[PDB]
C-alpha cells in the first residue's frame, strides 16, 4: 500500500497473510471460517504446494500474540480460464485444512449476492485495500497491516483518464488515483477491497494488477468479485478434490 | 387599442397598456424612443407562460420569459411536479431501502432480505446478526 | 443502443434540469466524492429533475451520467456548480413610492428551489453579500443607474417629471451567467 496508513490491529479481521515455505506470499480475505478468496496470479510460481500456510489475526509481522490463528491450505481453486503471466479471473477459492475460530480480532468479510453487488455496492463511492505490500513502487514490504480508501472508477472512464498494457475486462474494474499517491501494490496482490454499507462490509474486490504501483496516469486494477459469487457458492459446497490445486470451470 | 377618435389624445401608458392591450406603435407613440420601447415590449409582449396551468400536484408556477419554473411539494419533482417521490419504492433506487438484499417483485411491493448470520426484523427492511460474529462487522468497534 | 450526448444543465433560481439527446435512460448523480444516486429510473424523456438532488448543498459541484438501454452505455454530463451557475431569474419590480424629491424602489425577494424547513428561501437567503440589483431609469433623452446591496433604491428625482424603471439581478463576483434578464419596465 502506497499513500495510505496502518489499520489499527483489529480493524481488518477478515485480511489474511497467505505464506509459502514461511515466506510472505500475497494477501487474501476470509469469508467464513473455511474459506478464503485471494488472486490467482498469486501462485503462478508454487512448487511445493504442501507448503501454503495461511495466517488469519495478524497485524505485525514483526511480533506474535495470540490473535494469531494458522491453518494449512488444503486446496487452491482457480477458474480453468485463468492463464498464469496474464490478468484476466484473477482469483482463487482456498480451503483451510481446519477451519479458523471466530474472534474478536478474526471475523470473515461479506459475500454479497450478484445483484446487490452490481446494483448497489458497485455505486459506493469508496473501498478499503490493505495488505502488507511494497510502500513505495520500488520499495520494501510493510511490517504493520496497511489500509487504503480507494475510489471506484467505471471502466469507460478508467481507460479515458488513463494513459496508453492488458485490457481492462468485465471481469475487473478499476479504483485510486491517477496523480501518482495512493494505490494497492504487488505484494497486496489477492487482498481485499472491501466496501462499507449501511452497517456492513462486502467483498467488491481483489488486489489483482496495475501499471507500477501509484503510476502517474494509471488507477489499480481488481478482480470483479461479483462476476464469480454463483462460481465461489457452487465450490464452496463441493467435496474436497484429491490434490492442491484444482481448476474448476468457469462458468 | 384604438377606438374612434382616441388618437387624438397624447399617449398614456395607463389607459392604452395597462387599462387595455396596446400595441407596438402604440407602444412607441409612449416611450417615443427605440431601445425605451423596445426594453418595455420584451415583456408586455412575452405572455404568461403559466397560463396552461403546467405545475402539477398542487405546485406553484412562477412566469418567466417565454418560460415557466414549477415549485412543487416535498413529495413531488420533476419540471412540471409530475414525479411521485413515494413511487419509487424499486430496488435501483437506493437499495429499496433495505438494508441488506433487495428483491424487485412485478406489481407488488419490493421484499427485502439478509445474508446468512442476519435475520431481517419485523419493519421488513432492517437486518440483525443472529450468530456472534456475523460477516462484515468489526467487534473492536461494535 | 446509443449513448446520450450533448448532455445540457438547464438551471435558474436553482430549478436544475438534466437535459440531453437523441429524440430508455436511467441518471445518477453525485459530488466528487460521494456515492452515485440514482435518479429519472428508467425513463424515455430525454431529460431528468436534478433540483431535490442539487439543492442540499448548493455550494458543491456535481456530475452527473446519462445510462443508456435498449456495464451500461453511459455518458457523463459537464461539472455543475449551482450557486456560480444557476441563472438568476427575471426579477420583478415589488414597488415605488415616492417622497418629495426622493423615489424608493423596490425589488421582489424572489423565492428559489433552496428549501429549508417547510420553507423556499429567496435569492437573498441564498446569496447574501454575493448579490445586487442595477437600476436603469430614465424620464430627457439620457439613462441612469444605480446599483444597491439590498432589494431597494433611493434615488433622486425631479419633480413634475415622468419616470420609468428597470431592474437587473447581478452576482458581480461571478464569471458567467452573471447577469439575470431585465425585469419588465415600470412608469409612474
Ligand atoms: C495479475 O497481473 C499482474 C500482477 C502484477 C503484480 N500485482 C499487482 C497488484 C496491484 C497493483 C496495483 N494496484 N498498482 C500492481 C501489481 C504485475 N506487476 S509485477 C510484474 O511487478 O508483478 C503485473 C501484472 O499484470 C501484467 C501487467 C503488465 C504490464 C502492465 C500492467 C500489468
Ligand atoms: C403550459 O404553458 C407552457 C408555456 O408555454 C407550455 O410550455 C406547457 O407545456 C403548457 O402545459
Ligand atoms: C405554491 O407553492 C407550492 C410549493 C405550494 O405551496 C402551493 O400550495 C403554493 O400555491
Ligand atoms: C491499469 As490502467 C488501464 O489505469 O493502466
Ligand atoms: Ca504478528
Ligand atoms: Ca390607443
Ligand atoms: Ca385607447
Ligand atoms: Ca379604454
Ligand atoms: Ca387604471
Ligand atoms: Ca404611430
Ligand atoms: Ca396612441
Ligand atoms: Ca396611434
Ligand atoms: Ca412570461
Amino acid at each position: 500500500i502506497v499513500g495510505g496508513k496502518v489499520c489499527p490491529k483489529g480493524e481488518c479481521p477478515w485480511q489474511v497473510l497467505l505464506l509459502v515455505n514461511g515466506a510472505q506470499l500475497c494477501g487474501g480475505t476470509l469469508i467464513n471460517t473455511i474459506w478464503v478468496v485471494s488472486a490467482a496470479h498469486c501462485f503462478d510460481k508454487i512448487k511445493n504446494w504442501r507448503n501454503l500456510i495461511a495466517v488469519l489475526g495478524e497485524h505485525d509481522l514483526s511480533e506474535h500474540d495470540g490473535d494469531e490463528q494458522s491453518r494449512r491450505v488444503a486446496q487452491v481453486i482457480i477458474p480453468s480460464t485463468y492463464v498464469p503471466g496474464t490478468t484476466n479471473h484473477d482469483i482463487a477459492l482456498l480451503r483451510l485444512h481446519q477451519p479458523v475460530v471466530l474472534t474478536d480480532h478474526v471475523v470473515p468479510l461479506c459475500l454479497p449476492e450478484r445483484t446487490f453487488s452490481e446494483r448497489t455496492l458497485a455505486f459506493v463511492r469508496f473501498s478499503l485495500v490493505s495488505g502488507w505490500g511494497q510502500l513505495l513502487d520500488r520499495g520494501a514490504t510493510a511490517l504493520e497491516l496497511m489500509v487504503l480508501n480507494v475510489p471506484r472508477l467505471m471502466t469507460q472512464d478508467c481507460l479515458q483518464q488513463s494513459r496508453k498494457s492488458p485490457n481492462i475486462t468485465e471481469y475487473m474494474f478499476c479504483a485510486g488515483y491517477s496523480d501518482g499517491s495512493k494505490d494497492s501494490c504487488k505484494g497486496d496482490s489477492g487482498g481485499p477491497h472491501a466496501t462499507h454499507y449501511r452497517g456492513t462490509w462486502y467483498l467488491t474486490g481483489i488486489v489483482s494488477w496495475g501499471q507500477g504501483c501509484a503510476t502517474v496516469g494509471h488507477f489499480g486494477v481488481y478482480t470483479r468479485v461479483s462476476q464469480y459469487i454463483e462460481w465461489l457458492q457452487k465450490l464452496m459446497r463441493s467435496e474436497p478434490r484429491p490434490g492442491v490445486l484444482l481448476r474448476a470451470p468457469f462458468p | 387599442a384604438n377606438a374612434f377618435l382616441e388618437e387624438l389624445r397624447p399617449g398614456s401608458l395607463e389607459r392604452e397598456c395597462k387599462e387595455e392591450q396596446c400595441s407596438f406603435e402604440e407602444a412607441r407613440e409612449i416611450f417615443k424612443d427605440a431601445e425605451r420601447t423596445k426594453l418595455f415590449w420584451i415583456s408586455y409582449s412575452d405572455g404568461d407562460q403559466c397560463a396552461s396551468s403546467p405545475c402539477q400536484n398542487g405546485g406553484s408556477c412562477k412566469d418567466q420569459l417565454q418560460s415557466y419554473i414549477c415549485f412543487c411539494l416535498p413529495a413531488f419533482e420533476g419540471r412540471n411536479c409530475e414525479t411521485h417521490k413515494d413511487d419509487q419504492l424499486i430496488c435501483v433506487n437506493e437499495n429499496g431501502g433495505c438494508e441488506q438484499y433487495c428483491s424487485d417483485h412485478t406489481g407488488t411491493k419490493r421484499s427485502c432480505r439478509c445474508h446468512e448470520g442476519y435475520s431481517l426484523l419485523a419493519d421488513g427492511v432492517s437486518c440483525t446478526p443472529t450468530v456472534e460474529y456475523p460477516c462484515g462487522k468489526i467487534p473492536i468497534l461494535e | 443502443t446509443v449513448a446520450a450526448y450533448n448532455l445540457t444543465w438547464k438551471s435558474t433560481n436553482f430549478k436544475t434540469i438534466l437535459e440531453w439527446e437523441p429524440k430508455v435512460y436511467t441518471v445518477q448523480i453525485s459530488t466528487k466524492s460521494g456515492d452515485w444516486k440514482s435518479k429519472c429510473f428508467y425513463t424515455t424523456d430525454t431529460e431528468c429533475d436534478l433540483t431535490d438532488e442539487i439543492v442540499k448543498d448548493v455550494k458543491q459541484t456535481y456530475l452527473a451520467r446519462v445510462f443508456s438501454y435498449p456495464e451500461p452505455l453511459y455518458e457523463n454530463s459537464p461539472e455543475f456548480t449551482p450557486y456560480l451557475e444557476t441563472n438568476l431569474g427575471q426579477p420583478t419590480i415589488q414597488s415605488f413610492e415616492q417622497v418629495g424629491t426622493k423615489v424608493n424602489v423596490t425589488v421582489e425577494d424572489e423565492r428559489t428551489l433552496v428549501r429549508r424547513n417547510n420553507t423556499f428561501l429567496s435569492l437573498r437567503d441564498v446569496f447574501g453579500k454575493d448579490l445586487i440589483y442595477t437600476l436603469y431609469y430614465w424620464k430627457s433623452s439620457g439613462k441612469k443607474t444605480a446599483k444597491t446591496n439590498t432589494n431597494e433604491f433611493l434615488i433622486d428625482v425631479d419633480k413634475g417629471e415622468n419616470y420609468c424603471f428597470s431592474v437587473q439581478a447581478v452576482i458581480p463576483s461571478r464569471t458567467v451567467n452573471r447577469k439575470s434578464t431585465d425585469s419588465p419596465v415600470e412608469c409612474m
